[PDB]
């Protein structure tokens, strides 16, 4: 299986810049351009630049050409991305991605999982991560609704599984609110048999990559 | 540049119906040498990058179902859903890479109408946890109704609140073309002291009248 | 025309 995968979350000032970066694993390195295209707020997708990861010859976006630098590690088969002079139309999801590989031998296209940039002067903060227990007034049809509630988190995203990803079906992971304070707060929940509360272990998996959070929280009633 | 237009912006049709996207390229994207249009459709879920589809204007891509399709040339081009099931559920892009910069559509929202499904109303107290800190959050779940809209109001000892509450949907369910919304009650943890009744009151098509799902603290 | 170089991953003639 052929993949990119992408470095973590951040929150950058205005003014500053970032650099993303894109592990490539699968695939002959070498041979391919790396795309860079981030999609923003209300805004169709937006072509940045490429860079070939051989040669490692690069070819920007007018739009990106004095800002923007794409580069690549090919001991480590990873490009990267920099921004500088970062601005508010700037907050954004970043991918990178091998658009349409369409050769003689393949046929492919591959991408990143994107990386949320936020340009903000505010603190990065971590959440709280608080059970929502089972109870008598969470059943509904031979069911038990649980959860976890994340609570006053600073930039997005954070990302939610729940036991280590093994359990999916029935699972809702709320997009998160904006409180008055400035900070997030996102709700996970999952639906499962009211019969085995006694004997299954359900435990919610919480990223915030941005403060380095990582918490596992058994939900229990 | 290549300017991409979509239409219509959205669409709903329901499980097994034929839906069709449209694009419009400013300038001609075929290549008479060749034949060749240079146009690709995706398809993007929410929280997800896209997934290529169809190359070439109309060459579907290795594992893609064969109820999609690409058609059209030069500056008019289609994609076609011949029987729209449930995870098809997501908006649809289209792309150009006959010319620098390579550019994108607007994207098409697709959408699956159902029968209306009342929600399951749950109500979460405050963790201790959260007490120990200050805070009592109240969540309200109303979980895998159809149609979207809906209206929770919370009373906390019979009387409605304002100003107190943060709510937010779901995206359409892959599976059942639901939806789901969470709302949260936060008050100081003395105040959330000083009372004994905690509600959350559910309107919705579904529900002949509203439902309210209590406790007491 | 098209531009070749658009995205060097196209091969206009596979």
């Amino acid at each position: 299986q052929r993949q990119l995968v992408q470095s973590g979350a951040e929150v950058k000032k205005p003014g500053a810049s970032v650099k993303v970066s894109c592990k490539a694993s699968g695939y002959t390195f070498t041979s391919y351009a790396i795309h860079w295209v981030r999609q923003a707020p209300g805004q169709r997708l937006e072509w940045m630049g490429w860079i070939k990861a051989g040669n490692g010859n690069t070819r920007y976006s007018q739009k990106f050409q004095d800002r923007v630098t794409i580069t690549r590690d090919t001991s480590t088969t990873t490009a990267y991305m920099e921004l500088s002079s970062l601005r508010s139309e700037d907050t954004a999801v970043y991918y990178c991605a091998l658009l349409t590989v369409l050769t003689p031998d393949d046929a492919f296209d591959i991408w990143g999982q994107g990386t949320m940039v936020t340009v903000s002067s505010a603190s990065t903060k971590g959440p709280s991560v608080f059970p929502l227990a089972p109870s008598s007034k969470s059943t509904s049809g031979g069911t038990a609704a649980l959860g976890c509630l994340v609570k006053d988190y600073f930039p997005e995203p954070v990302t939610v599984s729940w036991n280590s990803g093994a359990l999916t079906s029935g699972v809702h992971t709320f997009p998160a609110v904006l409180q008055s304070s400035g900070l997030y707060s996102l709700s996970s929940v999952v639906t499962v048999p009211s019969s085995s509360l006694g004997t299954q272990t359900y435990i919610c998996n919480v990223n915030h990559k941005p403060s380095n959070t990582k918490v596992d929280k058994k939900v229990e009633p | 540049d290549i300017v991409m237009t979509q239409s219509p912006d959205s669409l709903a049709v329901s499980l097994g119906e034929r839906a069709t996207i449209n694009c419009k390229s400013s300038q001609s994207v075929f290549y008479s040498s060749n034949n060749k249009n240079y146009l690709a459709w995706y398809q993007q879920k929410p929280g997800q990058p896209p997934n290529l589809l169809i190359y070439w204007a109309s060459t579907r891509q290795s594992g893609v179902p064969d109820r999609f399709s690409g058609s059209g040339s030069g500056t008019d081009f289609t994609l076609t859903i011949s029987s729209l099931q449930a995870e098809d559920v997501a908006s649809y892009y289209c792309h150009q890479y006959y010319s620098s910069p390579l550019t994108f559509g607007g994207g098409t929202k697709v959408e699956i109408k159902r029968t209306v499904a009342a929600p399951s109303v749950f109500i979460f107290p405050p963790s201790d946890e959260q007490l120990k800190s200050g805070t009592a959050s109240v969540v309200c779940l109303l979980n895998n109704f159809y149609p979207r809209e809906a209206k929770v109001q919370w009373k906390v000892d019979n009387a409605l609140q304002s100003g107190n509450s943060q709510e937010s949907v779901t995206e359409q369910d892959s599976k059942d073309s639901t939806y789901s919304l969470s709302s949260t009650l936060t008050l100081s943890k003395a105040d959330y002291e000083k009372h004994k009744v905690y509600a959350c009151e559910v309107t919705h098509q579904g529900l002949s009248s509203p439902v309210t799902k209590s406790f007491n603290r | 025309n098209p531009d070749p170089n658009a995205n060097p991953n196209v091969d206009p003639n596979a």
